[PDB]
């Protein structure tokens, strides 16, 4: 899957 | 919601507290500016803001209530623009100059370095005395820079999914409009120069739109001539506006 | 200062919808091969005879001819796709899932992917339309709109070196909030609360955004077709996108 | 001043 998809899975 | 139900000064005190810190630059100044060097320092700090963003992204009002496929298309819709309006903004207090980083405050001349750049950097300094003119305050920026990021995807292109997170977003940027005309109002201006500067700034919003497509332009030219290696971030940022 | 300059928002909406250029006519012929360069033929030829009529309109703009011959060429050069396309858009808001190019070219998305890179800028063009619709758009609205294009596309690029350039700039702006007065004038006179108000105007300038980028895409695609021979372009649309570089 | 929309411009 692509880079940022998978960096707005993290929390924050 | 509860994003839909936040009032006007909860959604700008959230705005500002969400507000990304600044970043620096890996200049070394003990080396010349080529124009790959220069294109090496503005992708790298433009990667390492990015991910950045996208916390913000997520601490801006309802918008970790959308569709993760929502949620990716406005950020690859929107991010060069907001890196600009962030890079404008931090240029207020420095007429004439660019700052990039604190350790990374460019003119024009230096602009120069890399082919194609100076007629962005112009474009950007414009904006930022565009910014100076009107005495654009912090609140009034971080309610443009969140409505970049829920309007520039909203329009690319049948589903009841897709019309149930669009309408979301349009109550979530109505609801802006509203925080921004408070903090106006707040701020003593008249009823009609409220609607005036509302419509100052949205029109801003124009020009950063033009400046975000020219520099996707410049930056795919470069890519295509082999002078800055991109991250895989980068190139999927930028590949989303083939 | 100005006559311009001192016209209510009632005389700001009157004059604009007096000055409404006509609808014209394409080419299309349904008995043609419908070839890439057969429908890039039919839109630039339209668009080249549009855009005199554009000319024609933006001497009606109020105060537009107030303007130095130099600053009129700067801001027509900035706007006219973006003055094209918001055309194109309000024609289209009665039938959906198409664009009236003209009375007798009427093309959905499928008919677009006749030319490369076409059907993308179709469904972007198609969004805003309707987007049109679901806002119920008004023609008093959108012909303040196409008057806020010609005049704010160029302004930041516009020089103020001197107090005679700094004096134009500043009446460009003047007259953009005249606009932008006429706009709210219609919308109270409409009903809607203040908040209403507030709110429609904001979603109508970020329309103006979309389109600005519709435009980008367009010239960019526009020169493509350009390099590649692909049709034929006029002089004068030569000259307009040269302006884009 | 030799651009066509210059010279559209003054009819
Ligand atoms: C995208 C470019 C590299 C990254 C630059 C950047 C990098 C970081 C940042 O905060 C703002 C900007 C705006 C200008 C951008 C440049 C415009 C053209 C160049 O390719
Ligand atoms: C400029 C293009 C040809 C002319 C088209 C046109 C032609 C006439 C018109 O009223 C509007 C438009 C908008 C879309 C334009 C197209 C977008 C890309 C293509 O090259
Ligand atoms: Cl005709
Ligand atoms: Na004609």
């Amino acid at each position: 899957h692509k880079i940022l998809h998978r960096l707005l899975q993290d929390s924050s | 919601s509860l994003a839909l139900s936040l009032t006007a000064d909860q959604i700008i005190s959230a705005l500002l507290e969400a507000e990304p810190p600044i970043l620096y630059s890996e200049y070394d100044p003990s080396r010349p500016f080529s124009e790959a060097y220069m294109m090496g320092l503005l992708t790298n700090l433009a990667d390492r803001e990015l991910v950045h963003m996208i916390n913000w992204a997520k601490k801006v009002p309802g918008f970790v209530d959308l569709s993760l496929h929502d949620q990716v298309h406005l950020l690859e819709s929107a991010w060069l623009e907001i890196l600009m309006i962030g890079l404008v903004w931090r240029s207020m207090d420095h007429p004439g100059k660019l700052l990039f980083a604190p350790d990374l405050l460019l003119d024009r001349e230096q602009g120069k370095s890399v082919e194609g750049m100076v007629e962005i950097f112009d474009m950007l300094l414009a904006t930022s005395e565009r910014f100076r003119e009107m005495k654009l305050q912090r609140e009034e920026f971080v309610c443009l820079k969140a409505i970049i990021l829920l309007n520039s995807g909203v329009y690319t292109f049948s589903t009841l999914k897709s019309l149930e997170n669009k309408e979301k977003i349009h109550r979530m940027l109505d609801k802006i409009t509203d925080a921004l005309i408070w903090y106006m109002a707040k701020s003593g201006l008249s009823l009609q120069q409220q609607h005036q500067r509302l419509a100052q700034l949205l029109l801003i919003l124009s020009h950063i739109r033009h400046m975000s497509n020219k520099g996707m332009e410049h930056l795919y030219s470069m890519k295509s001539k082999n002078v800055v290696p991109l991250s895989d971030l980068l190139l999927e940022m930028l590949d989303a506006h083939r």
